[PDB]
């Protein structure tokens, strides 16, 4: 089947700047009717996809002339001039020259804003949860940009691997930041093996990493 | 205006059947091809089925992922398109959209959610997240081990409710946090899980 490769997965752009999204197909998209059925869709947060551009360069009804599609054969580009907040969302390339019809993995067009350091918190497991036999330790990063942050769990003088789960919010509609939870889940037995729990956060906005810790049972 | 409305989604166990329906208006239904497309986090958008029109003897086309388990059909007397899904698998989970084709996939419905799991409905265990960073104090509620989605959390201004994560167990978990200026710090999280008929108000000190 035809594999559609679009880059990047996430594309930061400042309002009023130009954005450029690239897509490659694994097979020529020129159809026997001589048309190239390569298309772009936009999916705004919480909405269905909408057709943006069809047959490389044709804007769909209501799509403004800031959107420009180009390319041929197997290599295509979408150029968005003078990006506005209404343009933010996930763009998908697609081919319908060949059955099965296929899609790229999407490009999130994200608002590029000034760097924001997270505010960091750590939460011990509740006495109530430990009575259930499990310990959830939560690290919270509030209101940061860009999305990339390194969260390292430390137990006593050493490091944790493969027992934590991150969850990240959508880019906030008002302040254009992310927030993140990192949850370390341990048996009560494994939790009571150590005295000091810490999460260390590294982020572009922090001149040095921030560590939040607690002593088990304080 | 083109209008597409899907229905029939819901929760089903692996191996079971489910029929989705779409009803369309705003184009000459009988003249256009119709499609189902699904969306999941793991696979993104996936075209899965198409049905053509009278001049193509209503031919049907499928992705390899669903051929022979899913059947697309149409009723031109009702401007309706159907997806009969059989032997559902966890990989079939996602948002199912109805589309028509003129230029491409020109308009899409709001979508119907399909969830495939052997998990029993279970209400959450709700634990406090109790204590400053850049002046802020944070507190919250851990909402652990519930099925299915969703939960709603309310507090009695800086609320973040994280996306749920599906655990190895087949149960979901999330945290809901309140960020307040430390100087502006009795906080109660109200957790509603309609499917289990559970409502917990949890005191956070
Ligand atoms: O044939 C490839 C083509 O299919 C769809 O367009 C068809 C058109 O070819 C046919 O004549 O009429 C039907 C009516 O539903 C469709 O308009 C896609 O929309 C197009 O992108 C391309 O994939
Ligand atoms: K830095």
């Amino acid at each position: 089947d035809v594999v559609m490769t679009q880059t990047p997965l996430s594309l930061p752009v400042s309002l009023g700047d130009q954005a450029s999204i690239s897509c490659r197909s694994s097979q020529s998209l020129v159809h026997s009717d001589g048309n190239t059925y390569f298309h772009w869709y936009l999916q705004k947060p919480g909405q269905s996809p909408k057709l943006l551009i069809h047959r490389i360069s044709n804007r769909f009804s209501g799509v403004p002339d800031r959107f420009s599609g180009s390319g041929s054969g197997t290599d295509f580009t979408l150029k968005i001039s003078r990006v506005e907040a209404e343009d933010l969302g996930v763009y998908f390339c697609s081919q319908s020259t060949h059955i099965p019809w296929t899609f790229g993995g999407g490009t999130k067009l994200e608002l590029k804003r000034t760097v924001a350091a997270p505010s960091v918190f750590i939460f011990p497991p509740s006495d109530e949860q430990l009575k259930s036999g499990t310990a959830s330790v939560v690290c919270l990063l509030n209101n940061f940009y860009p999305r990339e942050a390194k969260v390292q769990w430390k137990v006593d003088n050493a490091l944790q691997s493969g027992n934590s789960q991150e969850s990240v919010t959508e880019q906030d509609s008002k302040d254009s930041t992310y927030s993140l939870s990192s949850t370390l889940t341990l048996s009560k037995a494994d939790y009571e093996k150590h005295k000091v729990y810490a999460c260390e956060v590294t982020h572009q906005g922090l001149s040095s990493p921030v560590t939040k810790s607690f002593n088990r049972g304080e | 205006e083109v209008k597409l409305e899907e229905s029939g989604g819901g929760l089903v166990q692996p191996g079971r059947s489910m029929k989705l329906s779409c009803v369309a208006s705003g184009f000459i239904f009988s003249d256009y091809w119709m499609n189902w497309v699904r969306q999941s986090p793991e696979k993104g958008l996936e075209w899965i089925a198409q049905i053509r029109t009278n001049p193509y003897n209503y031919e049907t086309y499928y992705s390899d992922s669903v051929k022979g388990r899913f059947t697309i059909s149409r009723d031109d007397s009702k401007s309706s398109v159907y997806l009969q899904m059989k032997n559902l698998r966890s990989e079939d989970m996602g948002i199912y959209y109805c589309t028509w084709s003129h230029y491409a996939l020109d308009n899409w419905g709001q979508g119907t959610s399909v969830t495939v799991s052997s998990a029993s409905t279970k209400g959450p265990s709700v634990f406090p997240l109790a204590p400053t960073s850049g002046g802020t104090a944070a507190l919250g509620c851990l909402v652990k081990d519930y099925f299915p989605e969703p939960v709603t959390v309310s507090w009695n201004s800086g609320v973040h409710t994280f996306p749920a994560v599906l655990q190895s167990s087949g149960l979901y978990s999330l945290s809901s946090v309140v960020t307040v200026p430390s100087s502006s710090l009795t906080y109660i999280c109200n957790v509603n899980h309609k499917p289990s008929n559970t409502k917990v108000d949890k005191k956070v000190e």
